[PDB]
């Protein structure tokens, strides 16, 4: 009966919110600014139920799929002038209601609306106080990209673009390599060892644990497995709307691409700007400040990095008792001890391998397991035992 | 590329500009906007300051642009030079750069239009004064009829309309006057016939009026409203309006002193059946009728959010709350559970049931205030954007999709318009002189040639030999028969979902946070395909020897190596890392 | 062996048509398989007897190529298979032979066998013959220029001029 | 007394919290929903078919 | 002293002042429309 | 001087390819006019084939709705921007049967249902036919006889490519589609579905679509007519043809022009006037047209009459019904499914085209989505600085692989029928190993006695299968081609950037030369490499 | 299961809050970061058979 | 469509160096401001 209801807006050329806020509904970017159904749940309490992109690269597929899906959307809409001007010739609304009803059938609007199942208490809890299957089928809004995604291909192909993946590739490579380099510093002023020897301090005064005088029972119990040892979850206390939803939007916000990001600004701005300007002087204003921003933020990160490691110098050049001046201090990152670990790692080192005419050094499995894998067969073999929960031989 | 509350242009300046005309005074200016052709476009004030500068500043930029290049007869970034023209990378980068500064013009100016017939508020009034037949007819049914489910709707619409202007004139400004020459036109059915299936009767129309007076009704919108919700069931309870609607006495009765005093010139049951739609447009006898209609929409459309008059029906127009509530939690958990497990213990049940009534405590406390604290929020691009978030109520409001087509093609002549510029200008000589000390080589400086990307994977996981014989041999042709297609397209379909996962999750493989989450998608995508295939693979050994065939082929290829327990790092290859680390690494968040 | 087959599928019965579609697609796929096996074997070869390529510890050498990235690539094989004696001969590099087919070709102006084993004998199968344009496909372009003009072999002097 | 002839309850392998489910897409969520469907219908349909 | 162009430039995103908007006048029954004069 | 002449070489080896190519369009064409020419005598005819002016919907004051009684009479000119109305007569058994029904046709979902199947089942397709004088067509034999002789010469000159001709000529003889005075100018309408009025109204363009502007002279129409029924798959030779008789055609608008302003500038009074003149002289000016052609405007007010005629010229706001049933999508990618069809159809006329337009187009966006829809790894965006601005060395091998995998995942359809007769077919899908992921045997086809060995039906899969692999090769070429030619530019001028190029290149060659001799040293070692401390080696030389 | 975190104890007053594990590391066989019980300071449990 | 770039399919045709200069199979014009470029450049160069 609803199904026939939200086919019935599918078919209108207007927006069924009639482009009014409505708290509970979500515009979203990653859906092309859709009113897409996003409650607030108190089961779970101050967390509006809805889908939080935690990176930009889901950004730029969905509104890939979109513009895949393009093609279908306009089958879609040529197909929906001949259904509602097939509505138009008829005078009824039972028959109508029957056209709308079998169509929806048809069109699969009904398989939009994803219902939690769940068998267990607690997540039936979880999802039916705010959103359950009576609310979810009576406030369900159907953007026409949702309906045609069902009936269609699925791309091999993301939208990332060639220069998008090189981005990718060094900004995973830059990220990385900072990390071990600030690991093996951990391990250099050796506040990793200082870490295990606190912990053999502090247990000094931990008890043995009670573990039951039947186990199997205890544990389960713990777990809330037997019958009638189910806890609920502790009560959270509700956040104001304004910080869920700057939590929901904050996210999505933080995800978009530079060029979208830009153009939006600048657009928006542009209408209650001092100097507003349209045609190409718009365009140009855009690049300009892209261009800019890479150069800015790049300039920043390598800052960013030169405090983390202390990079650069301490004085001048040309002090009296030479350049190569600097202090050391006690637990603190310096250019000077980041070269000398790395000269320490690797000095005239003309391969990884280069001590392994020592046997000991040469198993020893602390880099990995790699290097002593030689023949097809016991690659083979390391991943059939790894697929079967065993140990590596 | 637009966002609420932004301008778009409608009109094309630069084609006369370009022609060396130009404007000085605000009166050339105002020569300069007025449409000839049939159609009156009135505007805001702000809109108009707003244009004006834009035009000016375009008279800066085409002047100066000019100007510089009748000198050296634009300005390269900081660090860069200006290739020689006619040199076939500067002629590349400038081809290019006009195609996309003209489709970004052509996507701000469709958006434009969008604004326009959006009936978006700086653009108040569409006139039709000058129209004859023709443009009238194309009019509507571009405007109004081809939306419209309900044929019946429109001549409802038409009628209401003729109702509050003819009960409204008085507000109205001057440059209005010249409708009610076709409101006072109107052609009308006489009353119970060579126009009975032509036109409209005048009892409808009075009905029509009764509603007016009885709701007050002011604008389109509320017309909107009050149109969709007066057939219904409940409609005294619907309309149930803040002012309270007056007492049908006196309502009936200026209805009838209406009636009368207009009968000398020349609680009401919902009118009957109409005339077929297509009469309305193309009989002549119906055109002032029809003007009426289009000068309904295209203005009498204000702001004001309908539902303050009519709080009542908010839940029908538009969806209704979540937090509105219009039996027992535990007693729907045991449904959905099923006879075939234990009926829930009575602690749990009664602790379920506390639960349900603090949340609904919960909403009921919270209603108001997410409301308030929402319009608030969204008063404040931002993380708060829209095509339309407007906290006003538009009828006529325009599809997300067909904006957001515009967006998408603007986007793409935007990184075509960025694409040209390392084209038209050049890094200096000697930097790339320097650029080439050091050579690109194969083993180290070049990037691998396994990066991720979606055939990447997709291609590592049908390289399997279980799933690449159940892909091609294993399940029933997917061309012969319905089990066929319906398996192929399930396998392909958790392939990708797999596929996917390992791709988000090879991205983002730098940072712990993200990597955790997007290994959880994994390892229920894994889950889902492994099931699959086994599930398949036992129909295929048990469904009923000669050499070579099905089965023993199959039996061929030894024990089905899970994906779930795959262990696949960064590049989509299993790693070099011992066991207990990479579990480790991939271990769930918390 | 018809003698056996034939009644298996019936004929006097009615052609399945539903088997011999099968037995064809998985005969097919047998062959497939078969050949993806022989690069990956050479593949496996080639990498437990390479000592240098050892010397850097990657498990990643042995996953960086696959039935998938190898050669001969299956939607290459019109380009290859289509082609005319001479156009394989200059394809794989065989300069010689090939200047030779063509002054002969002007002066004078179900089958079993892969189309490929006409141009390509057991002493092509040398790794000591292939020219160097040859050997790293990826680069072809750009190691061609180091090649001879009308010999296989390496020409030092334009090397030596390159260098100068 | 209660629990006799009763099935076991459901353990679906790789079960979510909503801490980690808040970061899933409508299509992945969808898919999860899938997998959670299934492998519960499977698991009380072999214990009807069993008892 | 490209890079100091380029902050140059990005000072002069947020140097932005509003030009003077103008409102009309609300009424219930439809949209006022002034025009330069 | 190297790189000039490798593009002298592509163009010289495309004349030659496209020379070779030309006949077997020749033959193709022939035996298409020979088996059409067989089907259309046992066949039902479209008879009456007439073009007419379009009929008012308006109705006067006094008049009643019910009649449509005027169809006109006829036309003899036809103005290019203007609509007129084609009728047809089509006797065929599913137009009757729609007659019928809707003739009994106050109304169910379930009628309204079965009329629109009934209306999918048949349609036709509009073209318009240009005849041609004397001396066109001499002008044309005497341009073809001229490009003939420059390929003889260029072929002449340069013996290699005397060969590529006859490798050409033996590709195609493997690739093409086995099949077993007037010339065409626009297509009006790809699909038009089944009426119980049979008419319709068809707008004419300023421009057929290659980009031209059209020519003036004798026209008549053509109509096809497809039963889906009788002709599964749409085979072009099998329809039913009928031709309308010859009317002229010009563009109507300096006559007008002319006429009406007795012309730079118009003085804006006189536009509405001028547009509603227009179209009572049976032009089509839309309204938003007219809207936006008066948005620009001079400081009088004036509307450039070269802006609004560049506005009814052009695509914008009307189309052909050919064009208006194709996605912006399609319309997007149709070049390279022409030259990839073209491929597969060696030198067909724009007719053929025009007719497979639609078909080839659909199941291209439905099945092959993956290949032809943009790529923004595989794509390249501009030729001229491809190799430069898109393409970096450093993401040169990635791009490669990843060409590679898309391809050796995806999936290509072949299709085959029996020459031998018996209508046994096979259809086959296949992967980008050369795998088959689907064979089937269709059986509608053939006569019910089915005497066929199992021999017969294995050739005809064999056919099939070649067909199919062929399809994926083709389709990998074009997949792959653009991004390979510009990677070719990359690296044949960029050497200087590699480590092969420039001075270092004496350093590969010599590793190279190493390797060889290193590799013989393994042969003879039994395939245990020597040692890398080189404590083997005999002497300290 | 024990946070290495800075007490205020008279005896745990040598006890410095401990930096977060390196998250892509790769460990000695006889130790670990510290993170579970699956993955203790110091693993005692031989990997033979 | 008119524009000045050579008709061809071959993006070999299109090839220059990196200051954007063709001395050789380039047109009379940019014969002429290719050599007039390089000439400039050299002669800040020797100048200097």
């Amino acid at each position: 009966d609803w199904a026939s209801h939200m086919q019935r807006e599918l078919f209108g050329e207007v927006d069924p919110l009639g482009g009014q806020a409505h708290k509970d509904y979500y515009r979203d970017v990653t859906r092309g600014y859709s009113p897409q159904y996003a409650p607030r749940n108190f089961a779970n309490g101050g967390a509006v139920a809805y889908p939080h992109i935690q990176s930009p690269y889901e950004y730029e597929e969905a509104a890939h799929r979109r513009v895949w899906l393009d093609h279908d959307v306009d089958r879609m809409r040529e197909e929906f002038t001949q259904h509602r001007a097939s509505l138009r010739s008829l005078a009824s609304a039972q028959e109508r209601e029957e056209l709308l009803r079998s169509r929806a059938a048809e069109y699969q609007v009904a398989n939009t609306v994803h219902e939690s199942e769940s068998v267990h208490p607690i997540q039936q809890l979880y999802n039916s106080g705010g959103t359950s299957r009576s609310a979810l089928k009576q406030q369900a809004v159907a953007d026409r990209y949702s309906i045609a995604e069902q009936h269609s291909p699925l791309p091999l192909t993301t939208g990332v673009d060639r220069d998008a993946l090189d981005e990718a590739q060094r900004t995973k490579d830059r990220i990385l390599n900072d990390s071990f380099t600030a690991e093996n510093l951990l391990i250099t002023h050796g506040l990793r060892e200082k870490e295990k020897h606190d912990f053999t301090i502090l247990q000094r005064t931990v008890r043995i644990p009670f573990q039951g005088y039947d186990m199997d029972r205890f544990l389960a119990q713990q777990k809330g497995t037997p019958y009638g040892a189910q806890q609920l979850p502790p009560n959270v206390v509700p956040s104001s709307m304004e910080e869920a939803q700057r939590t929901l939007r904050g996210s999505s916000a933080t995800a978009t691409p530079l060029v979208d990001a830009v153009a939006q600004k600048v657009y928006a701005r542009n209408t209650v700007v001092d100097r507003p300007a349209i045609g190409e002087q718009l365009t140009e204003q855009i690049i300009n400040i892209m261009r800019a921003s890479r150069t800015t933020a790049e300039q920043q990160r390598e800052e960013e990095r030169a405090q983390r490691f202390g990079l650069g110098r301490q004085g001048a050049l040309v002090q009296d008792g030479g350049p190569d001046q600097r202090t050391l201090k006690k637990h603190t990152n310096d250019e000077r001890i980041v070269d000398a670990m790395l000269f320490q790692q690797n000095a005239y080192r003309k391969t990884p391998t280069d001590e392994h005419w020592n046997p000991y050094i040469r198993r020893s499995t602390e880099n990995g397991v790699g290097h002593l894998l030689q023949n097809k067969f016991d690659i083979m073999r390391r991943e059939d035992r790894l697929s079967k929960g065993e140990q590596d031989l | 590329i637009t966002s609420r509350g932004q301008f778009n242009p409608i009109h094309n300046f630069s084609y006369a500009m370009e022609r060396g005309v130009r404007a000085r005074d605000v009166k050339a200016f105002e020569k300069l906007i007025t449409n000839p052709g049939p159609l009156r476009v009135a505007y805001t004030p702000d809109y108009l300051d707003w244009l004006h500068r834009c035009y000016k500043a375009k008279g800066t930029y085409m002047d100066a642009r000019a100007v510089a290049e009748k000198k050296f007869n634009g300005a390269p970034p900081p660090g860069m030079f200006l290739r020689p023209a006619h040199s076939f990378r500067r002629l590349a980068g400038e081809l290019k750069r006009r195609r996309a500064q003209s489709i970004l013009d052509e996507v701000a100016r469709a958006q434009g239009m969008l604004d326009l017939f959006e009936r978006q508020p700086h653009f108040p009034a569409i006139h039709i004064d000058r129209c004859s037949r023709f443009h009238l007819v194309e009019l509507f049914k571009e405007m109004v009829l081809e939306r419209s489910l309900d044929s019946n709707m429109i001549w409802e619409k038409a009628l209401l309309y003729r109702a509050i202007l003819s009960e409204r004139k008085p507000s109205y400004p001057t440059s209005f006057h010249y409708i009610f020459t076709a409101v006072e036109d109107t052609v009308f059915a006489p009353t119970i016939h060579p126009l009975a299936a032509k036109c409209p009767t005048l009892e409808a129309y009075y009905y029509y009026v009764y509603l007016v007076k009885k709701y007050y009704i002011d604008n389109a919108v509320e017309a909107h409203v009050v149109l969709r919700c007066h057939r219904e069931p409940n409609a005294a309870d619907l309309l149930f309006s803040n002012p309270p609607p007056k007492d049908d006495t006196e309502i009936m009765k200026a209805v009838e002193l209406l009636r009368n005093a207009d009968i000398q010139r020349g609680p009401p049951v919902l009118p009957g059946a109409y005339p077929p739609i297509d009469m309305l447009w193309r009989c002549e006898e119906n055109l002032p009728l029809l003007k009426v209609l289009l000068f309904g929409e295209f203005n009498l459309i204000v702001s004001e959010n309908p539902f303050v008059k009519f709080p009542s029906a908010h839940g029908f127009l538009t969806r209704p709350y979540s937090t509105d509530s219009s039996m027992s939690l535990a007693n729907v958990m045991a449904e959905k559970r099923g006879h075939l497990l234990p009926s829930l213990p009575r602690n749990t049940a009664t602790s379920i049931d506390a639960r349900a009534q603090d949340i609904r405590r919960l909403q009921q406390k919270h209603h108001r205030d997410d409301i308030v604290s929402f319009q608030k929020l969204l008063r404040t691009p931002s993380a708060f954007s829209s095509y339309s978030d407007w906290s006003y109520f538009n009828p006529r409001a325009v599809r997300a999709e067909e904006r957001d087509r515009l967006t998408r093609k603007a986007v793409e002549a935007l990184k075509l318009y960025d694409s040209a510029t390392n084209d038209i200008y050049r890094h200096s000589f000697e930097d790339v002189q320097a650029c080439h000390t050091q050579r690109v080589t194969e083993r180290d400086r070049t990037m691998p040639p396994y990066l991720p990307t979606l055939p990447h994977f997709v291609a590592i996981i049908k390289k399997d030999p279980h799933i690449s014989f159940l892909l091609h041999i294993g399940l029933p042709d997917r061309n012969s028969s319905e089990e066929g297609s319906a398996k192929h397209k399930e396998l392909e379909k958790r392939i990708y979902y797999l596929a996917r996962a390992l791709y988000h999750t090879a991205l983002e493989y730098h940072n712990e946070t993200v990597r955790r989450v997007n290994r959880q998608k994994v390892n229920v995508a894994a889950s889902l395909l492994d099931n699959f295939v086994e599930q398949e693979w036992t129909t295929i050994l048990r469904d009923k020897d000669t050499q070579n065939d099905k089965k023993q082929l199959a039996r061929r290829l030894g024990r089905y190596m899970l994906f779930a327990n795959r262990s696949l790092d960064d590049t989509g290859f299993p790693t070099d890392a011992r066991a207990d680390d990479y579990t480790r690494w991939m271990a769930p968040p918390s | 062996d018809k003698a056996v087959w034939e009644s298996f599928y019936r004929k006097t019965g009615s052609l399945d048509l539903d088997k011999l579609a099968e037995s064809i697609k998985t005969a097919l796929w047998d062959a497939t398989r078969k050949i993806r096996s022989a690069k990956e074997a050479a593949l496996h070869r080639s990498l437990s007897h390479n000592t240098r390529m050892r010397a850097s510890a990657d498990l990643k050498h042995w996953y960086e190529e696959d039935a998938n990235t190898l050669r001969p690539l299956a939607f290459e094989a019109l380009k290859h298979e289509a082609a005319t004696p001479w156009m394989q001969l200059v394809q794989h590099g065989k300069k010689e032979e090939a200047a030779a087919l063509l002054k002969e070709f002007e002066q004078k102006g179900n089958r079993e066998q892969p189309p490929l084993a006409s141009t390509l004998k057991a002493e092509d199968s040398n790794p000591a013959t292939i020219p160097i344009g040859s050997v790293h496909p990826l680069f072809t372009p750009a190691l061609v220029q180091i090649e001879e003009a009308g010999g296989g072999s390496v020409s030092n002097e334009a090397v030596c001029r390159a260098q100068l | 007394n209660h629990v006799v002839g009763r099935a076991p309850e459901p353990v679906v392998p790789h079960e979510q919290p909503q801490e980690v489910l808040r970061h899933f897409s409508a299509e992945e969520r969808a898919m999860y929903e899938q997998h959670v469907k299934e492998q519960t219908s499977r698991q009380l349909g072999e214990w009807e078919r069993a008892m | 002293e490209v890079v100091e162009r380029d902050a140059a430039l990005m000072k002069k995103t947020l140097s932005s002042g509003r030009r003077l908007r103008h409102r009309v006048e609300s009424s219930r029954t439809h949209r006022n429309a002034g025009s330069l004069s | 001087r190297s790189a000039a002449n490798l593009a002298r070489a592509e163009d010289l080896i495309h004349a030659v390819v496209t020379a070779a190519a030309q006949p077997f369009g020749e033959r193709r064409r022939a035996a298409t006019r020979d088996l059409h020419m067989e089907f259309q005598r046992l066949a039902v005819p479209v008879e009456r084939v007439i073009v007419a002016n379009p009929v008012s919907a308006l109705l006067e004051s006094g008049a009643d709705p019910d009649e449509k009684p005027v169809e006109g009479e006829k036309v003899n000119m036809w103005p290019l921007g203007a609509k007129r109305v084609v009728l047809y007569k089509w006797s065929a058994p599913n137009v009757e049967k729609l007659k019928a029904m809707e003739s009994d046709a106050s109304l169910t979902a379930k009628r309204l249902r079965e009329i629109q199947e009934l209306k999918r089942r048949g349609f036709l397709e509009v073209s318009l036919w240009r005849r041609v004088t004397a001396q066109e067509r001499k002008q044309r034999n005497e341009i073809v006889e001229a490009k003939k002789k420059q390929v003889e010469e260029v072929v002449r000159t340069v013996p290699s490519l005397a060969h590529l001709h006859q490798y050409a000529t033996s590709l195609y003889s493997r690739i093409e589609e086995r099949v077993a005075e007037w010339e065409f100018a626009v297509l009006l309408d790809d699909r038009v579905l089944l009426n119980k009025e049979e008419s319709v109204e068809l707008y004419l363009p300023y421009r057929d679509a290659n980009g031209e502007l059209l020519a003036q002279g004798e026209y008549r129409a053509l109509v096809r007519a497809f039963d889906l029924e009788a002709n599964p798959n749409l085979h072009p030779a099998y329809c039913s043809v009928g031709y309308s008789e010859s009317f002229q055609v010009f563009d109507a608008l300096p006559q007008l022009i002319a006429q009406f302003f007795r012309v730079t500038h118009i003085p804006a009074a006189d536009f509405t006037p001028f547009c509603a003149f227009l179209r009572d002289a049976g032009l089509d000016v839309p309204l938003r047209c007219e809207f936006e052609a008066g948005q620009a405007v001079t400081t009088d007010g004036d509307v450039y009459m070269d802006y609004f005629l560049q506005l009814l010229r052009g695509e914008a706001f009307h189309q052909s019904h050919a064009q208006a049933g194709l996605t912006e999508a399609q319309r997007a990618i149709e070049p390279l499914c022409r030259a990839h069809w073209v491929v597969h159809h060696p030198g067909a006329d724009e007719s053929e085209w025009a007719t497979a337009r639609r078909s080839v187009l659909d199941h291209a966006m439905q099945h092959e989505r993956e290949w032809w829809f943009p790529n923004e790894m595989l794509d390249v965006k501009d030729v001229v600085t491809g190799s430069t601005n898109g393409l970096t060395p450093q993401m040169y091998p990635a791009a490669v692989r990843y060409g590679v995998e898309l391809c050796t995942v995806l999936t290509a359809e072949g299709k085959f029928v029996d020459e031998r007769g018996s209508g046994l077919s096979a259809r086959c899908v296949v992967n980008g190993t050369g795998a088959a992921e689907s064979v089937v045997f269709d059986t509608a086809n053939c006569n019910g006695t089915n005497t066929t060995s199992v021999e017969d039906a294995l050739r005809v899969a064999h056919g099939a299968l070649r067909s199919a692999q062929d399809r994926h090769n083709t389709l990998a070429a074009f997949r792959l081609g653009p991004l390979s030619k510009q990677s070719q530019v990359l690296l044949f001028c960029g050497v200087n950037a590699y480590e092969f190029g420039g001075k270092y290149a004496r350093t590969y060659a010599y590793a190279f030369e190493k390797a060889k001799k290193e590799l013989e040293a393994t042969a003879a070692s039994g395939f245990m490499a020597p040692s890398l401390s080189h404590e083997d080696t005999e002497r300290l030389s | 299961q024990t946070a290495v975190n800075s007490s205020d104890n008279p005896m745990l007053s040598s006890v410095t809050t401990a930096a977060p594990a390196a998250d892509l590391s790769r460990t000695k066989p006889h130790e670990g970061t510290g993170t579970s019980e699956r993955d203790p300071y110091i693993r005692t449990l031989h990997n033979q058979r | 469509k008119e524009s000045l770039l050579p008709n061809s399919s071959s993006p070999f045709a299109y090839v220059e160096d990196y200051m954007g200069t063709n001395l050789v199979f380039g047109s009379p014009v940019h014969a002429k401001e290719s050599a007039a470029v390089w000439a400039t450049y050299f002669e800040r160069r020797y100048a200097s």
